[PDB]
Protein backbone atom coordinates (compact mmCIF):
# COMPACT_ATOMS: atom_id res chain seq x y z
CA UNK A 1 0.00 0.00 0.00
CA UNK A 2 2.55 2.28 0.83
CA UNK A 3 6.63 2.45 0.28
CA UNK A 4 7.92 3.50 3.21
CA UNK A 5 12.08 2.00 3.83
CA UNK A 6 12.58 3.72 6.98
CA UNK A 7 12.08 6.36 9.42
CA UNK A 8 13.82 9.47 6.90
CA UNK A 9 11.37 7.65 4.05
CA UNK A 10 8.04 7.74 6.68
CA UNK A 11 8.94 11.69 7.63
CA UNK A 12 9.25 12.06 3.41
CA UNK A 13 5.70 10.42 3.00
CA UNK A 14 4.15 12.87 5.68
CA UNK A 15 6.04 15.73 4.53
CA UNK A 16 5.08 15.10 0.76
CA UNK A 17 0.98 14.82 1.83
CA UNK A 18 0.70 17.74 3.68
CA UNK A 19 2.57 19.54 0.88
CA UNK A 20 0.42 18.02 -1.93
CA UNK A 21 -3.04 18.01 0.21
CA UNK A 22 -3.06 13.93 -0.30
CA UNK A 23 -4.60 13.90 3.59
CA UNK A 24 -4.35 11.21 6.39
CA UNK A 25 -2.46 8.08 6.25
CA UNK A 26 -3.63 4.81 8.60
CA UNK A 27 -0.99 4.10 11.15
CA UNK A 28 -2.17 0.17 10.32
CA UNK A 29 -0.89 1.29 6.84
CA UNK A 30 2.59 2.57 8.04
CA UNK A 31 2.79 -0.85 10.13
CA UNK A 32 2.49 -3.08 7.69
CA UNK A 33 4.99 -0.96 5.44
CA UNK A 34 7.39 -0.22 7.64
CA UNK A 35 8.78 -3.00 9.75
CA UNK A 36 9.06 -2.32 13.53
CA UNK A 37 7.62 0.91 12.57
CA UNK A 38 7.46 1.86 16.67
CA UNK A 39 10.79 2.81 16.37
CA UNK A 40 10.50 4.92 13.56
CA UNK A 41 7.67 6.69 14.99
CA UNK A 42 8.99 7.24 18.19
CA UNK A 43 12.25 8.51 16.78
CA UNK A 44 9.91 11.42 14.63
CA UNK A 45 8.20 12.71 18.03
CA UNK A 46 5.98 15.36 17.40
CA UNK A 47 6.92 15.74 13.93
CA UNK A 48 3.24 14.14 13.66
CA UNK A 49 0.51 14.41 14.06
CA UNK A 50 -2.26 11.51 15.59
CA UNK A 51 -5.59 11.39 15.32
CA UNK A 52 -7.84 8.77 17.26
CA UNK A 53 -10.81 7.27 15.66
CA UNK A 54 -13.67 5.95 17.19
CA UNK A 55 -12.81 2.37 16.29
CA UNK A 56 -9.40 3.31 17.69
CA UNK A 57 -7.61 3.40 14.54
CA UNK A 58 -5.06 6.05 14.23
CA UNK A 59 -4.39 8.55 11.90
CA UNK A 60 -1.33 9.76 11.07
CA UNK A 61 -0.50 13.86 9.98
CA UNK A 62 2.74 16.13 9.25
CA UNK A 63 2.98 18.74 12.11
CA UNK A 64 3.71 21.57 10.17
CA UNK A 65 5.31 24.09 13.17
CA UNK A 66 4.85 27.01 11.19
CA UNK A 67 1.76 28.12 13.26
CA UNK A 68 2.54 26.69 16.56
CA UNK A 69 0.26 28.13 19.21
CA UNK A 70 -1.30 27.37 22.72
CA UNK A 71 -2.33 28.57 25.75
CA UNK A 72 -2.95 27.21 29.86
CA UNK A 73 -6.17 25.19 29.52
CA UNK A 74 -7.62 27.31 32.08
CA UNK A 75 -8.05 29.88 29.11
CA UNK A 76 -8.99 27.05 26.79
CA UNK A 77 -11.97 26.32 29.37
CA UNK A 78 -12.64 29.86 29.27
CA UNK A 79 -13.00 30.32 26.01
CA UNK A 80 -15.20 27.53 25.86
CA UNK A 81 -17.42 29.22 28.22
CA UNK A 82 -18.04 32.50 25.54
CA UNK A 83 -21.25 30.94 24.31
CA UNK A 84 -21.56 32.34 20.42
CA UNK A 85 -23.18 29.64 19.13
CA UNK A 86 -26.94 30.53 20.12
CA UNK A 87 -26.22 34.25 18.96
CA UNK A 88 -26.95 35.90 16.09
CA UNK A 89 -23.82 37.82 14.25
CA UNK A 90 -25.46 41.20 14.46
CA UNK A 91 -25.94 40.84 17.52
CA UNK A 92 -22.46 40.03 18.59
CA UNK A 93 -21.57 43.52 16.03
CA UNK A 94 -23.79 45.20 18.58
CA UNK A 95 -21.27 43.92 21.35
CA UNK A 96 -17.94 44.68 19.29
CA UNK A 97 -19.40 48.37 19.07
CA UNK A 98 -21.17 48.96 22.87
CA UNK A 99 -17.23 48.27 23.55
CA UNK A 100 -15.90 50.55 21.46
CA UNK A 101 -14.60 47.27 19.38
CA UNK B 1 -6.85 35.94 1.09
CA UNK B 2 -4.56 38.03 2.74
CA UNK B 3 -1.88 36.21 4.66
CA UNK B 4 -2.55 37.55 8.35
CA UNK B 5 -5.75 36.60 7.95
CA UNK B 6 -4.79 32.64 7.22
CA UNK B 7 -2.64 32.98 9.92
CA UNK B 8 -4.94 34.25 12.49
CA UNK B 9 -7.28 31.70 12.06
CA UNK B 10 -4.23 28.98 11.66
CA UNK B 11 -3.55 30.34 15.47
CA UNK B 12 -6.78 30.80 16.80
CA UNK B 13 -7.77 27.11 15.89
CA UNK B 14 -4.24 25.25 17.30
CA UNK B 15 -4.75 27.48 20.43
CA UNK B 16 -8.58 26.83 21.29
CA UNK B 17 -9.99 23.84 19.52
CA UNK B 18 -8.44 20.59 19.14
CA UNK B 19 -5.79 18.53 16.78
CA UNK B 20 -9.14 17.73 14.30
CA UNK B 21 -10.31 21.15 14.37
CA UNK B 22 -6.87 22.18 12.87
CA UNK B 23 -6.54 19.53 10.22
CA UNK B 24 -9.77 20.21 9.45
CA UNK B 25 -9.26 23.82 8.69
CA UNK B 26 -5.99 23.35 7.08
CA UNK B 27 -8.37 21.89 3.92
CA UNK B 28 -10.63 25.45 4.00
CA UNK B 29 -7.52 27.27 4.17
CA UNK B 30 -6.01 25.29 1.20
CA UNK B 31 -9.05 25.84 -1.10
CA UNK B 32 -11.87 27.92 -0.79
CA UNK B 33 -14.44 26.17 -0.72
CA UNK B 34 -15.04 22.70 -0.07
CA UNK B 35 -16.97 19.32 -0.05
CA UNK B 36 -17.39 17.21 2.89
CA UNK B 37 -17.23 14.22 1.31
CA UNK B 38 -13.63 15.15 -0.03
CA UNK B 39 -13.21 16.48 3.52
CA UNK B 40 -13.64 12.71 4.68
CA UNK B 41 -12.03 10.93 2.14
CA UNK B 42 -8.70 13.13 2.89
CA UNK B 43 -9.03 13.18 6.65
CA UNK B 44 -9.93 9.56 7.10
CA UNK B 45 -12.16 10.36 9.95
CA UNK B 46 -14.80 8.53 11.06
CA UNK B 47 -18.51 10.40 9.64
CA UNK B 48 -19.96 11.31 13.03
CA UNK B 49 -16.49 12.78 13.82
CA UNK B 50 -16.13 14.93 11.07
CA UNK B 51 -19.65 16.08 11.04
CA UNK B 52 -19.31 16.94 15.37
CA UNK B 53 -16.30 18.74 14.05
CA UNK B 54 -17.45 20.57 11.31
CA UNK B 55 -20.99 21.36 13.42
CA UNK B 56 -18.84 23.08 16.53
CA UNK B 57 -16.76 25.55 14.01
CA UNK B 58 -19.94 26.21 12.38
CA UNK B 59 -21.12 26.84 15.89
CA UNK B 60 -18.88 29.31 16.63
CA UNK B 61 -18.92 30.58 13.13
CA UNK B 62 -16.19 30.22 11.98
CA UNK B 63 -16.80 28.25 9.23
CA UNK B 64 -20.34 28.57 6.84
CA UNK B 65 -22.05 25.63 4.54
CA UNK B 66 -23.82 26.14 1.55
CA UNK B 67 -25.49 23.03 0.24
CA UNK B 68 -25.47 22.19 -3.38
CA UNK B 69 -28.47 20.55 -4.42
CA UNK B 70 -28.60 18.37 -7.99
CA UNK B 71 -29.70 15.29 -10.23
CA UNK B 72 -26.94 13.05 -10.69
CA UNK B 73 -26.02 10.63 -12.92
CA UNK B 74 -28.36 7.60 -11.59
CA UNK B 75 -31.37 10.22 -11.52
CA UNK B 76 -31.61 11.01 -8.06
CA UNK B 77 -31.43 13.83 -6.06
CA UNK B 78 -27.87 14.49 -4.67
CA UNK B 79 -27.37 17.27 -1.50
CA UNK B 80 -23.83 18.20 -1.29
CA UNK B 81 -22.51 20.45 1.81
CA UNK B 82 -19.61 23.13 0.55
CA UNK B 83 -17.68 24.55 3.37
CA UNK B 84 -15.41 27.72 3.81
CA UNK B 85 -14.03 29.98 6.77
CA UNK B 86 -16.12 33.42 6.37
CA UNK B 87 -13.07 35.48 7.74
CA UNK B 88 -15.74 38.25 8.72
CA UNK B 89 -17.27 36.61 10.95
CA UNK B 90 -14.58 34.67 12.29
CA UNK B 91 -12.70 37.90 13.28
CA UNK B 92 -15.81 39.09 14.83
CA UNK B 93 -16.45 35.88 17.47
CA UNK B 94 -12.24 35.89 18.36
CA UNK B 95 -12.61 39.44 19.00
CA UNK B 96 -15.88 38.92 21.05
CA UNK B 97 -14.85 36.02 22.84
CA UNK B 98 -11.27 37.55 23.84
CA UNK B 99 -13.25 40.76 25.11
CA UNK B 100 -15.50 38.44 27.42
CA UNK B 101 -12.70 36.07 29.01
CA UNK B 102 -10.81 39.44 29.72
CA UNK B 103 -13.54 40.66 31.33
CA UNK B 104 -13.88 37.47 32.93
CA UNK B 105 -10.48 37.86 34.81
CA UNK B 106 -10.84 41.13 35.15
CA UNK B 107 -14.01 40.74 37.24
CA UNK B 108 -12.85 37.56 39.11
CA UNK B 109 -9.59 39.78 40.10
CA UNK B 110 -11.75 42.43 41.44
CA UNK B 111 -14.07 39.91 43.40
CA UNK B 112 -10.52 38.78 45.11
CA UNK B 113 -9.63 41.67 46.68
CA UNK B 114 -13.16 42.80 47.42
CA UNK B 115 -13.37 39.64 49.13
CA UNK B 116 -14.91 39.21 53.00
CA UNK B 117 -12.37 38.37 54.84
CA UNK B 118 -12.90 39.07 57.91
CA UNK B 119 -16.61 39.19 59.40
CA UNK B 120 -18.25 40.84 62.97
CA UNK B 121 -19.84 37.92 64.99
CA UNK B 122 -22.36 40.51 66.63
CA UNK B 123 -23.20 42.87 63.93
CA UNK B 124 -22.40 41.37 60.68
CA UNK B 125 -19.78 43.64 58.91
CA UNK B 126 -17.24 42.23 57.01
CA UNK B 127 -13.85 43.65 55.61
CA UNK B 128 -11.49 42.78 53.00
CA UNK B 129 -7.51 41.84 54.16
CA UNK B 130 -6.52 45.65 53.02
CA UNK B 131 -9.24 47.24 55.50
CA UNK B 132 -8.55 43.94 58.27
CA UNK B 133 -4.76 45.28 58.91
CA UNK B 134 -6.62 48.85 59.96
CA UNK B 135 -8.70 46.85 62.67
CA UNK B 136 -5.73 45.58 64.34
CA UNK B 137 -6.36 46.67 68.45
CA UNK B 138 -2.07 46.97 69.67
CA UNK B 139 -3.46 46.98 73.38
CA UNK B 140 -5.68 43.65 72.96
CA UNK B 141 -3.88 41.88 70.28
CA UNK B 142 -6.22 41.56 68.20
CA UNK B 143 -8.79 42.63 64.89
CA UNK B 144 -11.47 44.25 66.41
CA UNK B 145 -14.53 45.39 64.11
CA UNK B 146 -14.26 49.56 63.47
CA UNK B 147 -18.12 49.54 64.39
CA UNK B 148 -18.82 47.50 67.39
CA UNK B 149 -15.13 46.76 68.35
CA UNK B 150 -16.15 43.13 68.60
CA UNK B 151 -13.19 40.86 67.68
CA UNK B 152 -13.79 39.91 63.89
CA UNK B 153 -13.51 36.25 62.46
CA UNK B 154 -12.22 34.83 59.07
CA UNK B 155 -14.25 33.65 56.42
CA UNK B 156 -1.91 36.46 38.53
CA UNK B 157 -4.10 34.81 36.18
CA UNK B 158 -4.45 38.56 33.64
CA UNK B 159 -0.57 38.70 33.46
CA UNK B 160 -0.53 35.21 32.14
CA UNK B 161 -3.78 35.76 29.48
CA UNK B 162 -2.13 39.11 28.09
CA UNK B 163 1.32 37.25 28.00
CA UNK B 164 0.03 34.39 25.78
CA UNK B 165 -3.01 36.42 24.30
CA UNK B 166 -0.45 38.85 22.84
CA UNK B 167 0.05 36.61 19.04
CA UNK B 168 -3.39 36.86 18.69
CA UNK B 169 -4.35 40.69 19.39
CA UNK B 170 -0.98 41.39 17.29
CA UNK B 171 -2.50 39.31 14.59
CA UNK B 172 -5.67 40.90 15.00
CA UNK B 173 -3.93 44.58 14.44
CA UNK B 174 -2.15 43.11 11.36
CA UNK B 175 -5.51 42.18 9.74
CA UNK B 176 -7.11 45.74 10.78
CA UNK B 177 -7.30 47.24 7.04
ZN1 LIG C 1 -19.27 44.71 64.59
Amino acid sequence: KYNVRDKKALLRLLDQHDQRGLGGILLEDIEEALPNSQKAVKALGDQILFVNRPDKKKILFFNDKSCQFSVDEEFQKLWRSVTVDSMDEEKIEEYLKRQGI
Amino acid sequence: VPAALKRLAKYVIRGFYGIEHALALDILIRNSCVKEEDMLELLKFDRKQLRSVLNNLKGDKFIKCRMRVETAADGKTTRHNYYFINYRTLVNVVKYKLDHMRRRIETDERDSTNRASFKCPVCSSTFTDLEANQLFDPMTGTFRCTFCHTEVEEDTLLARFNEQIEPIYALLRETED
